[PDB]
C-alpha cells in the first residue's frame, strides 16, 4: 500500500533504528532508565518520545499516545516561538503508532501536517540522497590529515541507506582502519569552561568540571560543587555526582547524607546501594594502607560495608548475573575480613559467570594470588595460572601472568611437586621467546 | 539576489574542507598520481576536486578545462544516480564564473539545478539546525557518543554561538573520554575484500594491521600476493616499505622506494620520504665503527646526486601561490641534509652552485604578497 511508501519517508524515532544487538528489551530498558538515572534530560520530549518508542514495542499502545501527549505538552510549554518546527517528529510517532492500530484517517491526516510544515520551509535547491553523502567523503579522505570521525559517519549513512555496496564498504573499512591506527584526541576542558560562561544555572556542566578537571583547583574545584548544590536543590543530577564526587574528596560523613537524601526520592533502585557500598570501600582501602593506629573503627566500616552490599546484590544481579560486577568486590572484602569460606563461596559464584577474555584472565591472576596466599597447597594455584595462560589475550595482566610463571619455575627448583608442569612452563616460555624473537 | 543563492548549494565551496588550518605537501601531484589505473566513476571524482584546488592556486582558466572532462564522462553513461551526482559538479560552475565576474552565464547554471533538485524531492523530510539538536540529544541516551558528537558540531557552523548546542558537545565529550568508543578494523577489512577482489590496496592495510597485532607469517604472505600482482603501483609500493621498516629491515625499505620514486613523473613527495631514509640509514652505521667501508661509500654517493636533483627541481617550477607554501615545508629537511654529505666529504665546487641560489629563492618566498593573501582566504595561522 502506498501509506507505508509514504511512511517510509519520515524520519522519527522508529526509523532511526534505535535498538540493535541488545539481548532483550529489558536490558535496552534498564540501561537507558535506571543505570544512567541522573541524566535525565536537558530538552524534555526526547525521554517520552523513546518511552512511547518502547511501549509500544512492549505492546500496548494507549500508553505511548499518552506519552506522546506529554511529549507534546512539554514542547509547547518550553519553545512557543518555534513550536511548528519542534513538533515534527511527534507528528511521525503518531502516523506510526496510528498506523500500527490501524485507524488509517488520523494517520493520513498528520502526514499531510507533516507535509505541510515541510513544503513551507523547505529549500528549492538542497536534496538528500546517500550518493552526496558519498561524494562528500570520497573528498574528505584526500583533504583530511587527522579528522577521520566524519568520514565516516558521512559513510554510515549511505551505508545504511543501501547496504551490501561494495564503494560505501570500502570507504567504511578505510575509515575505521584509519581511526584505530591513530585514535582522535579530544578535551573536555575548554568546552565545558565555555558551556558554563554562555549559559549559567545549568548546575550540572558545573559539577562535571569540578570532577573530571581542575584537580590543581582543589578546594576551587569544590565551590563549584557547592555553588551547583545551592542552586538547585531539587536536582538528582547534582545529588548524585556530588555524592560519587566526595568518594575521591573520602568525606563520607557528608557523601552518604547526600546519598541518604537520594534513597529518599526513589528507593527501589539498586545502584543507590552500591554507591555507598563504594564509599565505604575506598575510604576503608585508604586508611588501610598506612593510618594504622587503634585500626579500631575498620571492622565497623566492614560490618556496614558488606551489609550494604549484600541488600546491593539481593535485587538486579540474581536476575542477571554479569551485572554491576560486585563479586569481585565481595570477594576481596571477605579477604580482608579474613573470614575465608564466604569469601571462597562468592568467588566461585563470580567464576560461573561468562566474562570477556580481559577480565577473565585478570580473574585467574587474582584468584592464583588469592590461592597462593591462603592455601598451603600450590598445585591448584599453578593449575589456574595455567587457566590463565591458555587465554592468548594481549594484555599486561597477561604480562605480570608471564611473570607469574617465571616464578613458577623458580618454585620448580624451591619446591619439588612442580615436576613436569613446570617442563611445560618452560616450554611455553621458550615458545614466547621464540615469538619475541620473531617480532625483531 | 544571486549572492543569497550561492550559500544554498552542495559543492566543494561549502564544505569546510581545509577547517583544520593545516595542510600537505601541494596537492597537484597527490591528487592525480596516477590516471590510468582508475575507472569512470573514480575518474569524475578526481577531476570535480582538481578545479578546486587549482582555482585556489589562481588559474581559473585551467579550473573550467578539468571540469568539462569530468562532465563528458557523466554524460557518457546513462543512469538514474548519475544525474544526480551530476549536481555537484553544476555547483562549481556557478561559484566560478561568479568569483571571475561572468554573473550572467553563473543564472543558467543555477536555473538548471533546480529542475533536476525538483523532481527528485522527498517532500516528507528537511534539513535545518534545529533538527540535529532533537537527534543529537536521542543519540545521546541510547549511548552512541561519537555519532551524537557530530550531530552536534555540525549544529554550531551555521550558528557560530548557541548556548544549547555548546551544552551538548560538552557532554558528549566528557562521556567520551571516560570511556572511549569501540572500532572494529579486522573484520571491516575483511570483509571489504570480499566484495571488491581485485583490490590490493585493502591488502596491504589488513598485513599492517595484522603485524602489530603479534603475527608476521600471516601479515609477509598477504604482502608478497600483493606486490606480485600489481609491481607498478605507488600505494601498495610505499605501504609495503612502511612495512619491513616497521618490522626491521631497512636495506629492503630502501629498494622498494627507490622503486616507487621512479614509477610516476608526479615523484615530488616520495622526495622527502626517501631522503629521510638514508640519513637514518648512514646515522646507524657510526655506531657500528663503520666509518669507512664500500658500503658506507655506496650509500654517501647516493645521497649526493639526490639532493642534487632535488635543488635543480625545484628551481625550474613555475611560481604560484601553493607551490611556495610546500617549498618553505621541505626548506628543514633539505638543508640538514646539505652539511652532511657533501660540507663534510670534501669542500663544495663554488661554480656548480645549485646553493646560495636556492637559498635566495627561499628569502623571496617570505616576502611575496601573493602567499600572505591566500593564508588570509584559508585561515591558516603564520
Amino acid at each position: 500500500e502506498s501509506l507505508v511508501c509514504n511512511l517510509r519517508q519520515l524520519k522519527c524515532h522508529f526509523t532511526w533504528n534505535l535498538i540493535a544487538e541488545d539481548e532483550s528489551l529489558d536490558e535496552f530498558e534498564d540501561r537507558v532508565f535506571n543505570k544512567d538515572e541522573f541524566q535525565n534530560s536537558e530538552f524534555k520530549a526526547t525521554m517520552c518520545n523513546i518511552l512511547a518508542y518502547v511501549k509500544h514495542c512492549r505492546g500496548l499502545n494507549e500508553a505511548a499516545l499518552q506519552c506522546l501527549g506529554e511529549a507534546e505538552g512539554f514542547i509547547q510549554q518550553q519553545h512557543p516561538d518555534q513550536v511548528e518546527i519542534r513538533s515534527l517528529v511527534t507528528w511521525g510517532n503518531y502516523a506510526w503508532v496510528y498506523y500500527h492500530m490501524g485507524q488509517f484517517s488520523k494517520a493520513q491526516a498528520y502526514l499531510d501536517k507533516v507535509k505541510q510544515v515541510c513544503k513551507k520551509f523547505s529549500s528549492p535547491y538542497r536534496i538528500e540522497n546517500p550518493a552526496l553523502d558519498c561524494e562528500e567523503g570520497w573528498a574528505r579522505l584526500k583533504c583530511t590529515k587527522n579528522q577521520n570521525e566524519r568520514v565516516k559517519v558521512c559513510f554510515q549513512k549511505a551505508l545504511e541507506k543501501d547496504p551490501k555496496n561494495p564503494e560505501f564498504t570500502s570507504g567504511w573499512a578505510i575509515a575505521n582502519y584509519r581511526l584505530d591506527d591513530w585514535p582522535a584526541r579530544n578535551y573536555c576542558i575548554d568546552s565545558l569552561e565555555q558551556a558554563i560562561q554562555l549559559s549559567p544555572d545549568n548546575t550540572y556542566v558545573k559539577v562535571l568540571l569540578a570532577l573530571k578537571l581542575d584537580a590543581v583547583h582543589k578546594n576551587q574545584a569544590m565551590a563549584l560543587v557547592e555553588e551547583a548544590l545551592k542552586k538547585d536543590p531539587s536536582a538528582i543530577d547534582t545529588l548524585l555526582r556530588a555524592a560519587r564526587f566526595y568518594c575521591k574528596v573520602y568525606d563520607t560523613d557528608r557523601a552518604i547524607q547526600l546519598l541518604r537524601k537520594a534513597l529518599e526520592k526513589l528507593p527501589n533502585n539498586a545502584y543507590v546501594h552500591y554507591y555507598m557500598g563504594c564509599c565505604y570501600r575506598s575510604k576503608v582501602h585508604h586508611m588501610l594502607n598506612r593510618r594504622e593506629m587503634v585500626f579500631s573503627g575498620d571492622r565497623k566500616k566492614l560490618e556496614e560495608l558488606i551489609q550494604l552490599a549484600v541488600n546491593h546484590l539481593r535485587k538486579a544481579e540474581e536476575i542477571k548475573e554479569m551485572l554491576e560486577y560486585s563479586c569481585s568486590f565481595l570477594a576481596d572484602l571477605y579477604i580482608i575480613a579474613k573470614k575465608y569460606d564466604e569469601a571462597d563461596y562468592y568467588f566461585q559464584k563470580e567464576l560461573s559467570k561468562d566474562l570477556p577474555p580481559g577480565p577473565k584472565q585478570l580473574l585467574h591472576l587474582r584468584y592464583g594470588n588469592f590461592q597462593f596466599f591462603q592455601m598451603k597447597r600450590q598445585d591448584k594455584a599453578i593449575y589456574h595460572y595455567m587457566e590463565g595462560v591458555k587465554i592468548k589475550k594481549k594484555t599486561i595482566p597477561q604480562k605480570k601472568m608471564r611473570e607469574k610463571l617465571q616464578r613458577i619455575a623458580l618454585r620448580r627448583l624451591h619446591e619439588d611437586e612442580s615436576d613436569s608442569e613446570a617442563l611445560h612452563i618452560l616450554a611455553f616460555l621458550q615458545e614466547n621467546g621464540g615469538g619475541q624473537q620473531a617480532d625483531k | 539576489s544571486l549572492e543569497a543563492i550561492l550559500p544554498q548549494l552542495k559543492c566543494h565551496f561549502t564544505w569546510n574542507l581545509f577547517r583544520e588550518g593545516s595542510m600537505s605537501s601541494h596537492m597537484e601531484d597527490r591528487v592525480c598520481n596516477q590516471v590510468e589505473h582508475l575507472n569512470s566513476e573514480e575518474k569524475a571524482t578526481m577531476y570535480d576536486l582538481l578545479a578546486y584546488i587549482k582555482h585556489l592556486d589562481g588559474e581559473s582558466k585551467a579550473a573550467l578545462e578539468c571540469l568539462g572532462q569530468a562532465e563528458d564522462l557523466r554524460k557518457s553513461e546513462h543512469n538514474d544516480q548519475s544525474e544526480i551526482r551530476r549536481l555537484v559538479t553544476w555547483g562549481n560552475y556557478a561559484w566560478i564564473y561568479y568569483h571571475m565576474g561572468r554573473l550572467s552565464e553563473a543564472q543558467a547554471y543555477v536555473d538548471k539545478v533546480r529542475q533536476v533538485c525538483q523532481k527528485f524531492a522527498n517532500p516528507y523530510s528537511m534539513e535545518c539546525p534545529e533538527l540535529e539538536c532533537e537527534e543529537g540529544w536521542t543519540r545521546l541516551k541510547c549511548g552512541r557518543n561519537e555519532r551524537a558528537k557530530m550531530c552536534f558540531e555540525k549544529a554550531l557552523e551555521e550558528k557560530p554561538k548557541d548556548p544549547e548546542c555548546s551544552s551538548g558537545m560538552a557532554i558528549a565529550m566528557f562521556r567520551l573520554e571516560e570511556k572511549p568508543e569501540k572500532q572494529f578494523s579486522v573484520d571491516a577489512l575483511k570483509q571489504a575484500m570480499e566484495l571488491n577482489p581485485q583490490n590490493q590496496y585493502l591488502k596491504v592495510l589488513l598485513a599492517l594491521k595484522l603485524l602489530r597485532m603479534g603475527e608476521e607469517a600471516e601479515g609477509e604472505r598477504l604482502i608478497k600476493d600483493a606486490l606480485g600482482k600489481a609491481p607498478n603501483q605507488t600505494d601498495v609500493l610505499q605501504k609495503a616499505a612502511q612495512f619491513y621498516k616497521k618490522k626491521g629491515n631497512l636495506d629492503r625499505a630502501i629498494e622498494l622506494l627507490g622503486k616507487a620514486l621512479r614509477s610516476t613523473v608526479n615523484n615530488s613527495p616520495l622526495y622527502s620520504l626517501v631522503m629521510c631514509r638514508y640519513r637514518e640509514i648512514l646515522e646507524q652505521l657510526q655506531n657500528k665503527g663503520d666509518a669507512d667501508s664500500s658500503e658506507r661509500r655506496q650509500r654517501m654517493a647516493e645521497l649526493r646526486r639526490l639532493t642534487m636533483e632535488f635543488m635543480q627541481k625545484t628551481l625550474q617550477r613555475r611560481r604560484s601561490p601553493l607551490n611556495s607554501y610546500s617549498d618553505l615545508i621541505d626548506f628543514p629537511e633539505v638543508e640538514r641534509c646539505y652539511q652532511m654529505v657533501i660540507s663534510k666529504e670534501s669542500p663544495d665546487v663554488e661554480e656548480e652552485d645549485l646553493y646560495e641560489r636556492y637559498c635566495n629563492l627561499q628569502e623571496y618566498h617570505r616576502k611575496s604578497e601573493d602567499l600572505a593573501a591566500l593564508e588570509c582566504l584559508l585561515q591558516f595561522p603564520r
